[PDB]
């Protein structure tokens, strides 16, 4: 057997998978996670992938500091994967804008507000629910020249020249991050 | 897409990329500078991951760049729902729910077993003392 | 025990204390009402094999109350394997010259099953580690019963996170570490065979023995208590044997 190796985190709007190496060859895998005070539990039990999907336990508490390690068969060969904290580093989605309303010499342009894996009351709570003011949206749009805006809500309420035809595009944005602070650029719309 | 002539009138984004499937060299004919089309390009051809319909089990796929993510529901989990929450019934698993012993067992289901001085209750999981001093409960506690 | 606090008089009723010649000698762990589980190296040096005590419901070395329950040690059985002076198989099965009394204040700890306590209960983070040892390295020792949480670690992560020595013991697989190596909480001298026990459940069940280290809460290094885990058909074997001649009894191991 040989212990798994470069052990990564997959994280998305809080859906987290851990993968790693290598393709099992006369061996499969078992995974643990915890938080540093908290019990090891179980998960994946004898898989032979090189995945194992541990969304369920990380949003218990979004905002604990999680260990996982990938024990090896044919105490047991394992490696520990880096330290996870969903809040701090779960990649934030592409935006998608719901739309857009003109009301004269103005223009409403709306960000969808996604829901994530956060599981609450039977229900799945979105990026506002779970970061409140700690996100933010930022619109890039022109003259169908850069403009900016931004916004501590889901929506922008800008300025625009009468006849003329604008485009729009937005990003997701948690300012106290550091790493993955930005989402990637929603689609482009256009009025 | 291109037909005869159409090629004469301006370009327009709804017209052509909306009704139409449009090429690149279309799409920088409407927004003219080279990033806004680059901006526009990648959604726009990214292709719509969630059409493999990957999230089994009554999942939701949502679709992302060059990805997408599955929404189980309660009773699913994994990158496409595929396991099953009611399927993990044996013993290295949270002990099998097991109040103290738990046996596996190949095909039925796992069985839970109790420490001398203990007796199992009828949900087949609890164990309760037998005797007054059952070793590891504390007296002045209980 | 370094670093912790006073177990309350009555929950930590399985802690034992023995002694020679009715001087101090070491902790143990009563599994019923007939025997204890303690320490190989606990009886390195001693000498006159009929002067050993045991005592239970014990708390304060200062106050006598009728809690307190005394029995002669009958038996002491050691691993053939073990080597006086070393670390490896610390562990003892004491045989009391008659069994004592269970009361609100003398319990027994449970002796689990081997699969369970190597798929379940090494997996529970925090146990507690108690007894009247040094409360601090080169330290006096405690006249209260102290008790302290430590965290279990695997021995990947505890040679890992520890500093290397000139040619310290190996830590095997009938060992494992548990507390910290920043120098504040861990077992120590003075607890040795002492318990090691872990809550699942509403239960406490015996998962280790306070048996070596690198002094006492040393910066990088872990405590490392006896895997009894390994010596469960061990001593349940030797509980439905039948005494022999003299006190000390060395039995083969596996
Ligand atoms: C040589 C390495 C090692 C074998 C030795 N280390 S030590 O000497 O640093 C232990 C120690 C610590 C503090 C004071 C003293 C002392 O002798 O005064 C001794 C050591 O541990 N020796 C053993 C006995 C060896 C025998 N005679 N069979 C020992 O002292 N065990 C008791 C003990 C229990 C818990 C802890 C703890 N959780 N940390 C530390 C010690
Ligand atoms: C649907 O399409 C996605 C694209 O990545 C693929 O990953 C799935 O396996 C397929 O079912
Ligand atoms: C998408 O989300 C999942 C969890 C289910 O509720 C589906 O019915 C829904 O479409
Ligand atoms: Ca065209
Ligand atoms: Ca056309
Ligand atoms: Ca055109
Ligand atoms: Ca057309
Ligand atoms: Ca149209
Ligand atoms: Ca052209
Ligand atoms: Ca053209
Ligand atoms: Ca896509
Ligand atoms: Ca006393």
């Amino acid at each position: 057997t040989v212990a798994a190796y470069n052990l990564t985190w997959k994280s998305t709007n809080f859906k987290t998978i851990l993968e790693w190496e290598p393709k099992p060859v006369n061996q499969v895998y078992t995974v643990q996670i915890s938080t540093k005070s908290g019990d090891w539990k179980s998960k994946c039990f004898y898989t032979t992938d090189t995945e194992c999907d541990l969304t369920d336990e990380i949003v218990k508490d979004v905002k604990q500091t999680y260990l996982a390690r990938v024990f090896s068969y044919p105490e047991p060969l394992y490696e520990n994967s880096p330290e996870f904290t969903p809040y701090l580093e779960t990649n934030l989605g592409q935006p998608t804008i719901q739309s857009f309303e003109q009301v004269g010499t103005k223009v409403n342009v709306t960000v969808e507000d996604e829901r994530t894996l956060v599981r609450r009351n039977n229900t799945f709570l979105s990026l506002r629910d779970v970061f409140g003011k700690d996100l933010i949206y930022t619109l890039y749009y022109w003259k169908s020249g850069k403009k900016t805006a931004k916004t501590n809500t889901n929506e922008f309420l800008i300025d625009v020249d009468k006849g003329e035809n604008y485009c729009f595009s937005v990003q997701a944005v948690i300012p106290s991050r550091t790493v993955n602070r930005k989402s990637t650029d929603s689609p482009v719309e256009c009025m | 897409a291109n037909a005869f002539l159409e090629e004469l009138r301006p370009g327009s984004l709804e017209r052509e990329c909306k009704e139409e499937q449009c090429s690149f060299e279309e799409a920088r004919e409407i927004f003219k500078d080279a990033e806004r089309t680059k901006l526009f390009w990648i959604s726009y051809s990214d292709g719509d991951q969630c059409a493999s319909s990957p999230c089994q089990n009554g999942g939701s796929c949502k679709d992302q760049l060059q990805s997408y993510i599955c929404f189980c529901l309660p009773a699913f989990e994994g990158r496409n729902c595929e396991t099953h929450k009611d399927d993990q019934l044996i013993c290295v698993n949270e002990n099998g729910g097991c109040e103290q012993y738990c046996s596996d067992h190949t095909g039925t289901k796992r069985s839970c077993r109790c420490h001398e001085g203990y007796s199992l209750l009828a949900d087949g999981v609890s164990c309760t003392p037998t005797v007054e001093y059952p070793c590891g409960k504390i007296p002045i506690l209980e | 025990i370094v670093g912790g606090k006073v177990c309350p008089k009555g929950e930590c009723p399985w802690q034992v204390l023995l002694l020679v010649n009715g001087a101090q000698l070491c902790g143990g762990t009563l599994i019923n009402t007939i025997w204890v589980v303690s320490a190989a190296h606990c009886f390195d040096k001693i000498k006159n094999w009929r002067n050993l005590i045991a005592v239970l419901g014990e708390h304060d070395l200062s106050e006598h109350d009728g809690d307190e329950q005394s029995r002669r040690v009958a038996q002491v059985i050691i691993p053939s394997t073990y080597v006086p002076g070393t670390t490896n198989h610390d562990i003892a099965l004491l045989r009391l010259h008659q069994p004592v009394v269970l009361t609100d204040h003398v319990v027994p700890l449970c002796l689990p099953e081997r699969t369970f306590s190597e798929r379940t209960l090494a997996f529970v983070r925090f146990s507690l580690v108690s007894g009247w040892g040094q409360l601090l390295d080169r330290g006096a020792t405690a006249l209260e019963l102290m008790v302290l949480n430590v965290p279990r670690l695997m021995t990947q992560d505890c040679l890992q996170q520890s500093r290397k020595v000139g040619d310290s013991p190996n830590i095997t697989e009938y060992m494992f570490c548990a507390g910290y190596s920043d120098g504040s909480k861990d077992s120590c001298k003075g607890d040795s065979g002492g318990p090691h026990a872990t809550h699942y459940r509403g239960t406490w069940y015996l998962t280790g023995i306070v048996s070596w280290g690198q002094g006492c809460a040393t910066v990088g290094h872990f405590g490392v208590y006896t895997r009894v885990s390994q010596y469960i058909e061990w001593l349940q074997k030797l509980m439905r044997s039948e005494p022999r001649p003299g006190v000390l009894l060395r039995a083969p191991f596996p």
